[PDB]
């Protein structure tokens, strides 16, 4: 049929088309295979599937031809679109919806984060809601994810049952809500143009919108990132050299959350006590120290991986470096301070031996701890006129 | 070419050592992970290309056995070649009319095609010569634990274009797998095999393939993979003698007691086998 | 005839759609011509035929992205050539040139189906009472693991594990009428060799298709 | 989860009595005027190091057998109940075990707090 | 040209001595470890750096023995360098059209080059000259007991720019394995050696590369690497005698009865090796 266009891709042409031969099912021409309305046989557009709800659209419009209509369709309408990391479009107007669903992109909202459904009138009803995320290979889509529920429990799954998972204290001045994008982008090497296709884009798109679980690679994902990153603040403009952000600890607790286990929402609780919880927040401790007893320029040899999933045959020498640090600290008339090595006896208190290893959820755990205790011990806390 | 009289089961457990078995070419290079489980998946057809490139090489295009491969060349030309030694008309392009000119045709194309033989192949053309199927199905092979790959960031000292900031070296990045064990699922339907002559020597290459799969195929991106145990369940029926998934389930991977934490050798796993039923016999002395 | 449900299921399945092939993307559900190609890969004969009367969804629809390096068109000959032997090698370039597609799957996860399915009884029939015969001769294989070969869930890159369900048809996930399913294909035909399609009654618990020898459309 | 008085395990051991000993002479002078540390040599050399650390020790305690001021003689009953299950002092320890010394110094330290371990 | 006949199968142990046998570019510039269990890791890329730099150390750029160079080369226009010696264009951005003109263009590539006729090259860029994955591989080393980096502070009198806060100093710093006996696997496979032409002076130019290969590659971070044993398979045929796993796994190396503390010596090691199959030779005196 005619050419869909405009996506970002490689060259926004036509899908549903066949060009080669090892897309001949039961010899048909070229696009006989997908007949729709083309050859008047039998039509499959409409005489739960994207191109008849696309057709739909465009018979809605207007208060071969089923062709026209849904590639027409496509051809948007005008504010619909979105991209994570592939094209996501949406349609629904049967009521004037007030179209604000969206991946995303101090105290910035517009709605409650999980309370009740929005006090917006007309925002509540019945009427179907459609979202495609159509991806690109060259000139060929592939419908990345499809989706149909109502708008009247869509936002129930996309904030109702999503935004209460990453919602994490806000390490600096950003939004409430992260953004899709944000956090994708979080995940990848530097920047949004190497996050992860599959696994993480579509994956965890197709999880904000349905309320499954997250892909099993969400986490192992913001892992290996944790480790194959390191303080730069020389290199960036906006101001953070964290390796554990907002928005890789957010992803890593709502990964916990929806498959694993119910977790702390909160700047830290200090009667947590759960073996990984609490070494998170002895490394978070033992870097303060290190930090506070010499400015660490900010450089410092990164054991964060190696404390994660090992945490004996590296918090001995961790804690060793931190006597040492406390004691250059206490040297000076920093000490009544004193304060750290009271909090690591603390720690240690409940902790019986270090263990062997940890599980990827462990590690979570042990990122979460980390983030917690490393917001607590710092000093820019509500700063908004 | 007598064709198989029974059918068989077999599960393939092969390990890989700071390599990556298989990258998904939409998560960049990493190796693929089951989203919904974890564990590290390997393509059936990925074991397929490497079951292909070991028939290539172990056999040096000893006919009877010609593989299909890669090379600079098309199906096509060969499609026709089998056209033209059977004098056909070059307009039909499904299933011909006649039935003995499209048997003739799949019939050249299986007693001389160890992987048409075997997994089958479609030559369909503008001159067209049909189907086959082929007994050996293979599926998705899946580890037994969630592996975790590394990336390993690399450096390379020189620059392919020119410079202009020469900083100008690039930094490269190898996903690896620490470890992981993998199991795959194999069918071999014995009516097919009677309608492709997948013979029994075929069936004693196709284990030696599967024994010797990686042993050929070294690289950089792979590391150290290797075939641990294969195990092979056989039925005295042509058809069935026992479930596949009742079979493959008589095949326990867990981890030797005397180990804990990540693994990382062969040694961290125990593999058990129970006893079969009364018309299947489980043979692992490969 | 009394109809025999089978009950198949498998860690993946592709059942994939007309319109999207190239970049596949299943159908929720499997159609009716799929359920009855998995018959007639436990039991088949030229003397019969296999009707598709429900299909029972027993577990949630999910969906997976898996993107495989694919052979690409197998492209038309621009200059004819022939081998310069009878029996040399000769190949299949699936490396090099635009012979590698890279066909990405939306394809379902952990799957779980119940077929109802009956026997006609076409030309090269032989008796009127074949019916009996091969109806329980399929019961025999189902129960105890038999098979033609081994069935798949579409492609036959994933496998499906098969039981003959005698009991009570399992508690399913959808209860109310929660799907729709839109407008699927019924069954490809193959006395015309075209595209019948039918979903006109919404899918409840088990979608019910209509016998695609009888009623080959809603047109007809 | 607290101290373990019977965990006998020769790195815990170790760890207890390196932190009553610290403690021994943290109660003989403020901190002279600084908490004297050489626990690096003491995980490197765990014999080499306990001995004069033992020896020190007994200075302080029995320099502070004179005043009245105790918390001191249970220090030594301490290092006599702690050297009783050890034996034949360690050469080396391992990654595992200088952490377990670790762990069994700070349970030691929140043992003789000044608070006598009551608040968590 | 010639090739060697026999497939080879190698087991190289190294070790170091207060130095820092490989950096990691993600974790500042500490020891390669695995995260999980502490084991230290040295890439197979670093190995073959190494062995590049012996070659172009011994050869100081001969003929036949040119070495895709460290001393910033551009790739591309060495590719251009080929296309020109095979009197060819190289504005082709894939590969030239006639597969004789891409044969001979990578058989130069290959020919003249010792380093890509033996580890292998990817010349798909602006400039294209093809793949080759050649014969010899490595495989990450990993040592034989978790190594504890020690992070050594230090200091320099001077400062590189205008800084004005110098009693007061810069500090430096430095990574030091105190010891790590490292192990290191290598496949070198007739068949993809018969493709590239590797030959049997190659061969010995590798194996003595792989005994003197630290001899001559000191610096400030590496201490004393030294390779200790070099232990070689030679399988008498073209393809295999006998799995990879089954010969790595002659190569036992446990730690000596008398030695107790932390590893600090080679003779705080036993090495053992077993006998091979009937149809492997095994040389351990290199």
């Amino acid at each position: 049929w005619e050419n869909t266009s405009y996506i970002l891709g490689v060259d926004a042409k036509g899908k549903q088309e066949r060009t080669d031969k090892c897309h001949a099912a039961f010899i048909a021409h070229i696009k006989a295979y997908c007949d729709t309305a083309d050859q008047d046989l039998a039509a499959v557009l409409q005489f739960h599937e994207r191109p008849a709800a696309r057709q739909a659209w465009a018979n809605c419009l207007n208060r071969q031809e089923a062709a026209f209509s849904y590639v027409t369709a496509l051809n948007y309408l005008r504010q619909k679109v979105t991209i994570a990391d592939a094209t996501v479009v949406f349609w629904a107007e049967r009521s004037s919806p007030a179209e604000d669903i969206f991946a995303g992109m101090l105290l910035v909202a517009i709605r409650s984060g999980k309370r009740a459904t929005d006090i917006m009138p007309d925002m509540d009803e019945s009427v179907r809601f459609h979202v495609l995320g159509l991806s690109p290979n060259a000139a060929r889509l592939s419908v990345r994810f499809w989706e149909v529920d109502t708008v009247g429990h869509m936002l129930d799954k996309v904030g109702r049952h999503y935004r209460e998972l990453e919602i994490i204290p806000q390490f600096n001045n950003e939004q409430e809500f992260p953004s899709l994008s944000t956090l994708l982008r979080q995940t990848a090497v530097l920047n949004k143009t190497e996050n992860i296709s599959p696994v993480l884009a579509g994956g965890l798109f197709r999880a904000m919108l349905t309320g499954g679980p997250y892909p099993q690679s969400l986490l192992p994902a913001v892992l290996g990132r944790i480790r194959a990153e390191h303080a730069r603040p020389e290199d960036k403009s906006r101001y953070r050299l964290e390796v554990v952000t907002y928005y890789r600890a957010a992803l890593i607790k709502a990964y916990l959350i929806r498959n694993r286990k119910l977790e702390v929402p909160v700047s830290l609780d200090p009667a947590r006590t759960d073996r990984p919880y609490l070494l998170g927040r002895l490394f978070a401790v033992l870097e303060k120290a290190q930090e506070d007893a010499v400015p660490g320029a900010t450089i410092k040899d990164r054991y964060l991986a190696s404390a994660s999933a090992n945490p004996g045959q590296v918090f001995h020498m961790l804690l060793k470096n931190a006597s040492n640090h406390t004691a250059k600290l206490r040297k000076d008339p920093e000490r009544k301070a004193i304060h750290y090595e009271i909090m690591m006896q603390e720690i240690i208190d409940n902790i019986s031996d270090f263990p062997v290893t940890m599980s990827s959820d462990e590690q979570g755990l042990f990122m979460i701890g980390y983030y917690h205790q490393r917001k607590a011990l710092f000093t820019k806390k509500n700063k908004e006129n | 070419m007598t064709a198989i009289a029974n059918r068989y089961e077999f599960v393939l457990l092969f390990d890989v050592e700071n390599g990556n078995p298989n990258g998904d070419p939409d998560a960049g290079n990493m190796p693929r992970i089951d989203p919904e489980t974890g564990h590290g998946l390997v393509t059936d057809v990925c074991l397929k290309r490497k079951i292909r490139n070991h028939v290539a090489l172990t056999k040096e295009g000893a006919e009877r056995f010609n593989i299909y491969i890669q090379e600079k060349a098309i199906l096509n030309e060969t499609h026709e070649r089998a056209y033209t030694a059977c004098d056909l008309k070059p307009e039909p392009k499904k299933l011909p009319k006649k039935v003995e000119d499209a048997k003739r045709v799949t019939d050249w194309m299986c007693t001389n095609f160890y992987d048409i033989r075997t997994f089958g192949a479609v030559m369909t053309t503008e001159v067209n010569c049909g189907q086959v199927r082929g007994p050996v199905q293979m599926a998705f092979a899946r580890s037994v634990e969630p592996v975790v790959p590394q990336e390993v960031s690399i450096t390379r000292m020189a620059v392919t274009t020119k410079a202009e900031a020469e900083d100008n070296r690039t930094m490269g990045r190898k996903h690896i797998v620490p470890y992981g064990l993998y199991v795959a699922h194999g069918f071999i339907s014995a009516p097919l095999a009677e309608k492709t002559g997948f013979s029994d020597e075929d069936l004693t290459l196709f284990w030696d393939a599967l024994v010797n799969m990686f042993e050929h195929d070294r690289s950089a991106a792979r590391g150290l993979m290797s075939s641990r145990k294969l195990i092979v369940f056989k039925h005295q029926n042509r058809l069935g003698n026992a479930p596949a998934h009742k079979l493959f389930d008589l095949v326990k991977v867990s981890r030797a007691e005397g180990s804990s934490g990540p693994a990382r050798s062969f040694a961290d796993y125990a593999v058990t086998v129970g006893q079969a039923p009364e018309g299947v016999e489980v043979k692992e002395m490969l | 005839t009394y109809g025999i449900r089978l009950r198949v299921w498998g860690d993946y399945a592709c059942f994939t759609r007309p319109e999207m092939k190239v970049e596949r993307v299943s159908y929720d559900v499997m159609p009716p011509s799929a359920a009855r190609g998995i018959l007639e890969a436990i039991h088949w004969k030229p003397a019969i035929r296999w009707i598709v009367d429900r299909i029972h969804v027993l577990r949630p629809i999910v969906f997976d992205n898996v993107r495989r390096n694919e052979v690409s068109s197998k492209i038309p000959k621009p200059n004819p050539a022939t081998a310069m032997r009878d029996r040399k090698p000769l190949y299949f370039l699936v490396d090099d040139g635009s012979n590698r597609q890279q066909r990405a799957a939306t394809l379902l996860r952990n799957v779980d189906y119940v077929i109802e399915a009956h026997f006609e009884l076409t030309d090269k029939a032989g008796a009127e009472d074949n019916a009996g015969k091969h109806l329980d001769i399929f019961r025999r294989r189902a129960r105890a693991g038999q098979s033609f070969q081994q069935p798949c869930l579409g492609c036959r890159e994933f496998p499906a594990s098969f039981e003959l369900l005698e009991g009570d048809v399992p508690l399913s996930c959808y209860a109310g009428e929660k799907r729709d399913l839109g407008y699927m294909l019924l069954d490809i035909d193959f006395e015309r060799d075209m595209t019948p399609l039918f979903f006109k009654a919404v899918m409840e618990d088990g979608v019910i298709t209509p016998p695609s020898r009888t009623s080959p459309e809603v047109r007809a | 989860v607290s101290l373990d008085p019977a965990r006998t395990d020769r790195p815990y051991l170790l760890g207890r009595l390196f932190a009553v000993l610290e403690k021994a002479q943290e109660d003989a002078v403020p901190g002279a005027t600084i908490k004297d540390r050489y626990l690096a040599s003491a995980s490197a050399n765990p014999g080499q190091v306990f001995h004069m650390l033992l020896k020190n020790a007994s200075n302080h305690t029995a320099k502070l057998r004179k005043d009245p001021e105790r918390k001191a003689i249970h220090y030594e009953i301490m290092m006599q109940e702690i050297i009783d299950n050890i034996s034949d002092f360690p050469v080396t320890m391992s990654s595992d075990e200088q952490g377990l010394f670790m762990i069994g110094y700070y349970h030691q330290r929140k043992a003789l707090f000044t608070k006598k371990n009551k608040e968590n």
